């Protein structure tokens, strides 16, 4: 299933069109909702007073057939940026007429056309309309990849085409697009409807388009070349931009004339059909695309049932840390030692007791004899450990029922094993709380994980720039929400330049002073023209020697769902011009009770310090 | 009969060709009269030929005495020829070569080729026997509003759009269009006689006249010219027509010499009869079809 | 379909248990989450350190099986209002406790007993930790109809049972749940489980209980009567009980010892299966139960095809404006006059054409001849409009693209008909349309409607003031929601006394002065004790002589849901004795722009002017 | 309230340029052999406390002209103050009318119209929308004082009054607001970042068939500077009659004239300017049967949102 639709100028009957558009296999069908040609006076005598009806009755069709099956079109000569008053007065007049009846029809959604550089007084009276109601219908503005006037024939001998290259030139129509969606301020129901040409542009100007609300692509007829048998095809750089529209899962729609429909449409379902099939991961992270969540807070809060269950689901992350334990005992008892040395194994943050099963599967791999302590704070989470305990694994494992900067261990530990880590590693405490549990480490024991560190990565995305905002809450500041980060399965972006390291951490920790604070300063050059919307967040482990985890995507663990990327957002879009550095600052956070992070932008220009003394989010310690 | 006529034009015998659309209500469809007593029109009942086409004019035209050519909603560009009697308008040929509403029709000189203008921004020239387009041009950069023909250069026509271009074609050259920053075009017309000047229309009302080697200017509309025919005396008047429903006739200085304000919508067409030289008749969406006695 | 859960104590095994219940009909069951006789110890040595686990697994079920199947309960000892200090601190933090556990299970609801007059400790440990994350679960208080100490048998002969009547004291349950929500601030997870017994109180007993969240009701076996047959049955008084409770949607709960369940429950599908099924307006209703809605307004807003097509769904509306038409045209009209006397009609707010066709068929029902207008602002409409006075109506219908109020009329009217009614009659502003109206009229010309008056009735619903007050939203007056009427299908809620007139208008308006503001002061008997949440709205109208429309319920037109009552809220909840009469002031108030309404309490307790002068609410011109 | 009609009347400028505009109207409309026959029909239109109608007398007095007036007000508490002047001082020769201009039935046409119904930015007092109300009952070649105004802008820069347009924010209202909205100041701690230029204009009286005060204009302000635009300043011209005018531009500043203080359009964001770069500003003047608004966006160097969509955060009440 592809969702497509037909665009049409030209609808003698109604019903009669729909009928052979649904019979072609198309889901809807874009049409004018009054004549293309008919203009409308509404200021002189005597056209003025022209006899009604001035469009075809809502009566046609059926209340549902309007709401889900038309996409209203604006009429060709509406040109609220016309330079004659009287064009522009009457366009003003026509378009609000135009959309007041989209509106009272129930149109899904109503195309709007960008095909100059000016569309001030259209996003104007566009943004009037969106404030005039509480209406959830969506307005789709038809822009090209390719400007017409870059597009026509060089034949006109006293007028030639520009033959140098000018790469901000090339990328012209999406200043358009950007313009009318900041004249706007961003509106959830203005989106893109793609217009793709049979020449595609350079690789940057289809790039711009990433992380923008792309919400159809209109392939005309005409980019549709023959194979052999007679069936419609395309190049393979349109199937390439094609496979890449389609991980967006945009509405496809057809326009032009047929040079039989259901051909073009079938095409589009066997490149759906033809492409690579949805892996572990994809599968998991189905749903949750772009879906802002608050990160977990483990520590502050008591984990429910079915978010230890969710961990449980990842068969990587255990079977990495397995292979950590089994490697560390091997390398800490040897051979001759086998059946007389006892490690005492200490599991800090238990929960269920997925890294205990982990720990006894590694002995008995590595041959050795192992003392375990299970330690868990959640109260909840030990009546699980302490079931298990009883039922299965006995006086092997001692369960403790406490806080690991609390407790008051009967012996030291050979190896203490923790998963404590969040997206940004550090972020859900895992520093603060090792630091407390490392002097009942024996002086030559081990830490799994050793090592971690986060990395940042400066990103595009209008889409969830947009998201963000959405999260104003009342009883709060206003601007709350763009000084927080939320755990995200980033889909509709642009990352701007590759991720660089940002924070560290070494488990146990030997040093005199021992300070979790840091200060980052982190230069990203940007090869592109772009927005800057956020920065996302990632991390690598190691938890013993070669084992590591990894959500860095060039470095990521195969089939590891347990952590998305997290998101740190920014209160104002940052423009970010090709050659430019963005440079961002990190700052981690303390006092004794709670642990935060600062950031802010210093080139190509200022933003404001976000998060000042963590104001908008905290992590409990 | 459709309320908005769209085209009104006399051939040398002197019977009315009219074509029509409905801009509104529920079937938004289209038809072609023939009038051999031009005062009946627009009465179906006292009319010579008619037919109902599938979808709207947007324009058409007199290929010879017999044919018809047609610029449609559709995207196509269709011929129709009348019968031996003269009493039916049968489709020769319907080619849907335009991906957009064809918006103007236009015989070349030899009365075998036409060129026709759309909202896909293309003009394509024709070869009307075969029933094929010869060549396509994607010159302007938004909709053509006009093409008009040159009456003896069968190689040459002007085209006009909305990307402010008004193009002189010489189909012989490589690279065939020359441009000719005011306000859009929006008609034009050769000069009947002096084969390298031309009028054109703008969407701000003003008529101006253009010698094609090498100008003269009048603001004649308080809207956007729609039309500009000449007349066929000795020394011609030209007919100009618009969207402030009025009708103006000015004489080779742009000077006013007639108006008639009788429609009471836009007027969509003007065409000068061949029997009597002073009467000129127009048409508009008001569904009148106007006879003026032009001084 | 009747949704029941089976209450226990006593759970030996939990799957042998489920499907135990599960087999016998049950939907849920209800059930301890630690045993009940496991009494727990968190201050004191040595029995604070006693070896766990504490409870069991939460493994032993599937995620979905503890979130669906699943209602816990608070262990019966928990006692946080005890006199004993260490008895209060243990059962606080037990309470604690066995809620968290609830929580981490993902319980869909838990029950807490209200079994004695003071749970304001209980309340404070419950509200605690509804300030404790972010959460949707439920809290059903267990509260009896009938206090046990009420329900004992009179058997201590030195302490015998209260003999005599005690109005207040037979209803000291309700005020037990009235406290109890009132300390814990209307929170929407608290609702009310009504435990049934074997003797119902009296009427005014069950009564309080209207306009009470009760979401379960828990039948014990032994209310339950054996019929010859053998099969279980209920008395007439508690069928009659039960099928208010189907009314409201509660879930059942069967609770005792069996005295073969399934057997229970199928009495009870009977008694569902066996009762009056749902009319016209009941089965158009269903699904709007209480759901709160801003009244329209097509004056001031251009109402959508959709709106227009749910008005046209009403049979009885426009059969009883034919009939009023009808009348009018053989009274003004003799049989003599017939074919020669041409009515002027003018619908007035024409829609899409409902009352043109009404007006059609009165005329050709009534055989006299009538010359029409259907006036219309709406140009959305006037599309509908004019493409049928094209293809149906012809000349006989003339349409006019105009406010009322500006329209220059050709001629004058003998008949003016009109549907410019709310659901508090003049609220879409029907006075003020008509009076701009009035001057085409003909000096013995008629208005339809004629008259109309609306009707106001004080109102108890803890559900509706709750969801008046979920209504808050940013960037206004934090209390603007309860200043503002809402259109509502009330259904849990009580009816405090008989509505009562409040606002009458009269057109054509004959009076050298016509001003549309009123003042109205009602007085309203309460034979109850009871809270007064806001005023239920309702009207009437005459359309002409004796046909009429109407929306009061002991009057309301059979069939005819196109409108539905409108409530008035207060900021304030206002308590009630049983014989205190409560007295309202409204206002009608307006400008040259605006309309608006202003109300408040002055008797028993006065209350703010809500709306001072249209803050939070007006009816735009 | 009184005391801002006593602190109108503490300008001698405005009154004495309102004297001569009609001084010099009444002797172009008069010639000096009808000068005892013919009385001119003088309307003050939103006369307040009467000092017009005192220039218009010291005016007919100065021309040795005869006049009979009209003074129009809406509030009936300066009504009170024109019946008592009136009673005390006028006569007969003014007759008070408390009404407002757009309903006044007139018992005759008027030969001059003389009013005082101008904001800071010209037309955001409603001058407008008034003065076509009152316009039928001026005669067919009367004259208006004023006939004419138009108001200009000016970028600027000043982080001081951004910061105070921040403060602004207030509880249950949109949370910004404030940037959305114009502010009357004396504009001290600012740069001006180009010269001012015309934005809208109106004539009185409004010869033309359809009648729209709707508005939509587009500036082009060189920079040659680098700076941050925080808002534009606005100002406004008006002539009164011929060479008589009154001028708040800083340029052309009427001296001594205290009754206006610049205007401020403020943007929600600091905008960026290079020197060389060209800041493009868009102004809009909108309404409604009920309500009078402006919307404002930068376009370059970088655009801006649309500010006061819909008239969400001000409007004008008509
Ligand atoms: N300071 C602490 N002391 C003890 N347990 C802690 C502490 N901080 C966090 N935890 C627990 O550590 C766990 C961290 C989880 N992200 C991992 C759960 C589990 N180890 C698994 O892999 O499924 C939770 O069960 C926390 O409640
Ligand atoms: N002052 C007005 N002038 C003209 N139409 C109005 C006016 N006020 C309201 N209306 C229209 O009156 C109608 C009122 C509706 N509630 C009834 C619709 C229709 N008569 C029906 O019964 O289906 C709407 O179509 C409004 O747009
Ligand atoms: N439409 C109106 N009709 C009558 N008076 C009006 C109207 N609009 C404004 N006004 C009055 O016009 C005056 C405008 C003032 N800014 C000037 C006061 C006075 N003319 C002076 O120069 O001291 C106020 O007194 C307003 O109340
Ligand atoms: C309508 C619908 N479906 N079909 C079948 C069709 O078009 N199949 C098709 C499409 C594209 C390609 C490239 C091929 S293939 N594998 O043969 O190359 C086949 C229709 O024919 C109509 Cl008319
Ligand atoms: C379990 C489930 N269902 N049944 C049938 C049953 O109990 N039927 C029933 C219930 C109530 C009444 C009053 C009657 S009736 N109409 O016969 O009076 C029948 C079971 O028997 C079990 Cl065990
Ligand atoms: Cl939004
Ligand atoms: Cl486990
Ligand atoms: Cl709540
Ligand atoms: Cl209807
Ligand atoms: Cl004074």
């Amino acid at each position: 299933r592809v969702s497509s639709g037909r665009d049409l100028n030209c609808v003698p009957e109604i019903a009669d069109t729909l009928g052979a558009v649904a019979k072609q296999g198309f889901d809807f069908l874009c049409m004018p909702v009054f004549h293309p040609r008919f203009k409308r006076e509404f200021i002189q005598e005597p056209a003025k007073n022209r006899p009604g009806p001035q469009t075809r009755s809502d009566l046609l069709l059926s209340g549902r057939d309007w709401n889900t099956l038309i996409v209203g079109k604006l009429s060709p000569w509406i040109r609220p940026d016309s330079k004659v008053e009287k064009i522009r007065r009457n366009s003003e007049a026509a378009m609000l007429q135009e959309l007041n009846f989209g509106a009272y029809l129930g149109l899904p959604a109503f195309l709007l056309p960008l095909n100059q550089e000016d569309n001030t007084n259209l996003a104007r009276v566009l943004t009037n309309h969106i404030h005039t109601g509480h209406h959830s219908s969506m307005f789709w503005m038809r822009v090209p990849l390719v400007a017409p006037e870059d597009l026509r024939d060089d034949i006109i001998e006293n007028a030639p085409t520009t033959h140098t290259e000018e790469y901000s030139g090339e990328e012209k129509t999406w200043m358009w697009w950007h313009n009318f969606r900041t004249l706007c301020d961003y509106s959830k129901r203005i989106a893109v409807a793609l217009e793709i040409g049979a020449d595609l542009p350079s690789n940057h100007v289809i790039d711009r388009w990433l992380g923008e609300p792309i919400k159809a692509a209109i392939l005309p007829t005409s980019i549709f070349l023959t194979n052999k048998k007679g069936f419609p095809v395309l190049s393979k750089m349109h199937q390439r931009l094609i496979f890449r529209l389609l991980k967006l899962e945009v509405q496809f729609i057809i326009t032009g004339t047929n040079h039989e429909f259901c051909s073009y449409l079938q095409y589009l379902e066997y490149l759906s059909q033809n492409r690579p099939p949805p892996n572990a991961y994809e599968l998991f992270a189905k749903g949750y695309e772009d879906y802002l969540q608050s990160p977990l807070q483990p520590l502050m809060d008591n984990l429910e049932s079915q978010t230890y269950e969710v961990f449980e689901k990842d068969p990587i992350k255990y079977s990495q840390y397995q292979q950590a334990i089994y490697k560390c005992l091997l390398d800490r008892v040897p051979e001759e030692e086998k059946d007389t040395n006892v490690q005492v194994l200490m599991v800090l943050g238990a929960g269920r007791g997925p890294l205990v099963n982990a720990s006894l599967r590694a002995a008995k791999q590595a041959d050795r004899r192992i003392k375990l302590y299970a330690v868990e704070k959640n109260p909840n989470a030990v009546v699980t450990l302490e079931n298990w305990q009883f039922e299965e694994w006995g006086s092997q494992v001692t369960v403790v029922s406490s806080d690991m900067r609390e407790w008051v261990a009967p012996e030291k530990a050979d190896i203490i094993v923790s998963e404590l880590l969040g997206s940004f590693a550090d972020n859900e405490l895992s520093p603060e709380c090792l630091d407390g549990a490392q002097h009942f480490l024996k002086d030559d024991g081990v830490s799994i994980p050793g090592e971690y560190t986060s990395f940042l990565a400066p990103i595009s995305s209008s889409k969830l720039y947009n998201e963000v905002r959405a999260c104003r809450e009342k009883d709060r500041d206003p601007e709350a929400q763009f000084e927080m980060p939320y755990v995200v399965r980033l889909h509709n972006f642009h990352q701007l330049s590759a991720p660089q390291p940002c924070f560290t951490f070494s488990h146990p920790n030997r040093d005199p002073m021992i300070d979790n604070n840091r200060y980052c300063t982190l230069e990203f050059p940007v090869e592109v023209n772009t927005v800057l919307h956020g920065f996302a967040g990632y991390f690598e482990t190691v938890l013993y020697q070669d084992i590591t985890l990894s959500i860095r995507p060039e470095t990521h663990s195969p089939g590891m769902f347990s952590w998305f990327p997290i998101l740190f957002p920014i209160k104002q879009p940052i423009t970010v011009r090709e050659g430019q550095t963005i440079c961002v600052r990190f700052w981690r956070c303390s006092n004794s009770k709670k642990v935060w992070y600062e950031w802010a932008v210093t080139a190509p220009v200022c933003s404001a310090i976000h998060n000042p003394t963590g104001r908008s989010y905290t992590i409990g310690l | 009969m459709e309320r908005q006529l769209e085209a009104a034009r006399y051939r040398s015998d002197g019977a009315l060709l009219l074509g029509a659309s409905s801009l509104s209500g529920r079937c938004w469809a289209g038809s072609l009269w023939l009038f051999k007593d031009p005062c009946a029109a627009p009465n179906e009942g006292f009319c010579s030929a008619g037919v109902q086409t599938e979808a709207g004019v947007a324009d058409l035209t007199w290929v010879g005495e017999r044919g018809i050519l047609v610029a449609s909603d559709s995207g196509a560009v269709e011929l129709w020829e009348l019968d031996e009697n003269e009493t039916l308008i049968v489709s020769k040929f319907c080619k849907y070569e335009h991906d957009d509403i064809v918006s103007t029709v236009s015989v070349l000189s030899s009365g075998t080729q036409a060129v026709s203008g759309s909202k896909d921004i293309c003009i394509k020239v024709w070869d009307l026997a075969q029933q094929v387009v010869l060549s396509s041009y994607r010159a302007h950069a938004a909709q053509v509003t006009c093409v008009a023909a040159s009456p003896h250069k069968d190689s040459v026509f002007l085209s006009c759009s909305e990307d402010n271009r008004i193009l002189l074609w010489d189909t012989r050259c490589p690279k065939p269009a020359s441009q000719i920053p005011g306000y859009l075009p929006t008609s034009l017309a050769w000069h009947p006689q002096q084969s390298e000047v031309f009028v054109f229309g703008d969407e701000n009302g003003t008529v101006s006249l253009v010698d094609t080697k090498s100008v003269l200017s009048s603001a004649v509309h308080s809207q956007c010219v729609t039309g500009l025919v000449f007349s066929p005396h000795s020394v011609p008047f030209l007919a100009s027509l618009s969207e402030d429903c009025s009708l103006a006739v000015l004489d080779s200085s742009l000077s006013e010499l007639f108006r008639s304000q009788a429609h009471r919508d836009f007027v969509r067409d003007a065409t000068w009869s061949p029997l009597n030289h002073s009467l000129l008749t127009t048409v508009g969406w008001d569904h009148q079809v106007v006879h003026h006695v032009v001084p």
